[PDB]
RNA sequence: CCCGAGAAGGGAGGUGCAAAGUGCCUGAAACCUGAUAGUGAUGGAACGAUACGGCAUGAAAGGAUCUCUGGCAUGAAGGAAUCAUUCGCGAGGAUGUAGUACGAAUGUCACUGCCAGUGUCGUAUCUUACGUUUUGAAGAACGGGCCAGGGAGUGUAUCUU
RNA sequence: AGCUUGUAGUCCGUAAGGGAGACAACCCAGCCCGUGGUUAAGGUCCCCAAGUGUCGACUAAGUGUUAAUACUAAAGGGCGU
RNA sequence: UGGGGCCCCGAAAAUUGACGGGGCUCAAGUCGACCACCGAUACCACGGAGUACCGCAAGGUAAUCUCGUAGGAAGGCGUUGUGUUCGGGUCGAAGCAGGGCUGUGAAGUCCUGUGGACCGUUCACAAACGAAAAUCCUGGUAAUAGUAGCAGCAAAGCAGG
RNA sequence: CCCUAACUGGAGUCCGGUGAAGCUUACAUUCUAGUGCACAGUCUAGAGACCUCUAGGGGGAAGUGAAGACCCCGUGGAGC
């Protein structure tokens, strides 16, 4: 789960900021691959087979 | 010093070249002189509505194959030698002097860039980078 | 030095405005009070009153009164004089109200193809007589 | 050691191969201060492209029958002027001169010390940004103040090729 | 109706460059780079390269100086010419 | 009396404005014709690049090849690492700022300065592999601007030491 | 209110100190008309315009604030 053990959610619209999930006290936004700390999107997996 | 040995096809090709390239424009991206964050690199146009992928004259030429320089010249050093970069002493003998000159490697340090000046001098051979 | 004594406004500017193009001379044009626009004289008064009436006071066109600032805007309009080009050659005229003293006993010419007398009738007025009916004093 | 109210700081002077001078290796950009070049208080705006000029620069890494200026030879497409004759109401046309003189360029011989490049400004022509949504974007449609960095077709299984 | 819905051709969409003041789709033209030449559409009084061109008439209203055009007023009348 | 051309009346709109503008009257308008010229990347010529097809190769052919959104196809550039080949570096690696040259280009290389220890290269193979955009994220930092505020509900200070 | 005037204290204005924030792709001294997705400071043709600064009220920038809460659409919800 690294970049993904946040509960962080989203503003939504009407606060004039992007739609990211942020933390539930703090504006940062967090678990997305574009956030900083979030997620790598598509990283290696243990489970691949190179083989 | 050895002479450039060149035909006369070859120098008219050259000076062909000399010529084209004299005109060729310098291929900026798009919008380079607008923005910090764009380098001056070319990338394609990409954009439906943009001027420049659109081809008007005016906002400059596209990178296309026919701007090539004539295909026997093409790559010469401006003073007509073949550039051949020199990365240690052992290149050096497979250069012929007459239509090559070396250029040594830039990282090469000043003792063994001093020997590979001597044995290019030996061997007659251009150099296009030293210490004059 | 151009004689405007009896010659149509436009083609006397067109002429003038091309040989200020050929950027070799300076040009004076001396009685333009005297120069014809043909035409009958009620459509000529309507139309200049129209111009001159036009334009915002703190924006708009000024269209001038004087009949030797009013030919020298009609030469203006045959110009590219918001160009150096333009700006150089509108530096090089000069249009007078009769004769400035000095300029006179000087020999002067006159453009044969805008003489009034090539017109077929009768229907002009001189451009002294719309400047005064603007309320122009020259 | 000097200045300074100074247990600040600055100057001078040292240490060290090197200030690297303590959140101190390297030390980008945005941003800010100053300098230099060009321009500049009569001036018109996608900030550029192209051509030609002014000023500045042009050490290295670029040229040396290279740059400048001319001669001579050959020259594709194209191709006069002038004059003679003739036709036309006329603007003009045709024939000859003449496919001649010239002509992209290609060679060659002299002359020359610049040229390429770079910055800025000027003149001329052209262009109403970019990405997107759009039938249609310069839009009074959406997005970005700027810069730096991060930021999006991956693995397992299975089928097909 | 610059409306809506068909059809044939051709365009824009995805089409530069040249010309229409500007013009998605109108005209020339489809366009590798450089140079020279001659044309196309369109234009030749100035802005603006090239005609103040020729012949024969008309218009007196600045009418007009507007290929297509969503960008251009009718019926009716005139012993105006 | 009929049939025709051009013009006139019919004909009133809101910022000052549109034959593109100036202006134009035996025209610079309209009609019928004509003459010469200007004017594209079209067409022609020369030189060059690429492409398609053919050819053992050398090379040959192209009036019938060269615009392009969605999109398909081909070949390359770059980043980091692995195997492997061959190297460079304190006589100064990487990085950084600016510049020269080559390449259609992705980019590569070299020069000057700065920097102080690492960096490439052959043939292959991989991927947490390329950013200008997401009211993108994080950090840094502008314009705004020496501006708003430091008043309103309890206006409080002055002399001398 | 006709129809406003004078005056008082606090701001403002000017000076010293302190010292933010919000709009921003760029450029930008505009005005008229046309054109253009039919509501242009930037396009086209004209008309203007020497630059800088201060004060001032808000014409315009279809000013800024907020992925319209009205309408429709979604084989999206919730409550009733
Ligand atoms: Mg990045
Ligand atoms: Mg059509
Ligand atoms: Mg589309
Ligand atoms: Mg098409
Ligand atoms: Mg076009
Ligand atoms: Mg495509
Ligand atoms: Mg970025
Ligand atoms: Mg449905």
């Amino acid at each position: 789960y690294s970049g993904m053990e946040t509960s962080a959610r989203g503003w939504g619209s009407g606060r004039g900021v992007s739609h990211v999930p942020r933390l539930v006290n703090s504006s940062r936004a967090a678990r997305v691959p574009h956030a900083k700390g979030g997620r790598r999107a598509h990283p290696p997996k243990p489970e691949a087979d190179r083989s | 010093v050895s002479t450039l040995d060149m035909d006369p096809e070859s120098r008219r090709l050259f000076n062909v070249r000399k010529v084209q390239k004299g005109k060729k424009p310098q291929f900026k991206r798009t919008c380079s002189h607008k923005f910090k964050r764009l380098d001056d690199n070319w990338r394609r146009p990409r954009g439906s509505q943009g001027k420049q992928r659109r081809k008007y004259v005016s906002k400059g030429a596209l990178v296309q194959v026919g701007y090539g320089s004539p295909a026997a010249v093409k790559g010469l050093h401006p003073s007509g030698y073949s550039d051949v970069l020199i990365s240690s002493i052992a290149e050096l003998e497979l250069v012929d002097p007459s239509y090559e000159a070396i250029r040594i490697a830039g990282t090469i340090g000043a003792q063994k860039k001093a020997l590979i000046l001597a044995k290019a001098e030996e061997a007659g051979i251009k150099v296009l980078n030293s210490g004059r | 030095v151009i004689d405007a004594k009896g010659l149509i406004l436009g083609r006397l500017a067109s002429s003038v405005a091309k040989q200020l193009l050929s950027g070799d001379e300076k040009v004076y044009i001396i009685n333009a009070e005297q120069a014809i626009i043909s035409g009958s004289r009620a459509a000529t008064l309507r139309e200049y009153r129209e111009t001159r009436e036009r334009g915002a006071t703190e924006f708009g066109p000024y269209f001038p009164k004087r009949p030797d600032r009013i030919l020298k805007r009609t030469i203006r309009g045959m110009l590219p004089y918001k160009r150096a080009r333009g700006r150089d050659a509108m530096s090089r005229l000069k249009v007078y109200v009769g004769v400035p003293y000095e300029l006179k006993g000087a020999e002067t010419v006159t453009i044969p193809d805008a003489d009034m007398r090539l017109l077929s009738s009768s229907r002009y007025v001189e451009l002294g007589e719309v400047s005064q009916k603007m309320g122009s004093k020259f």
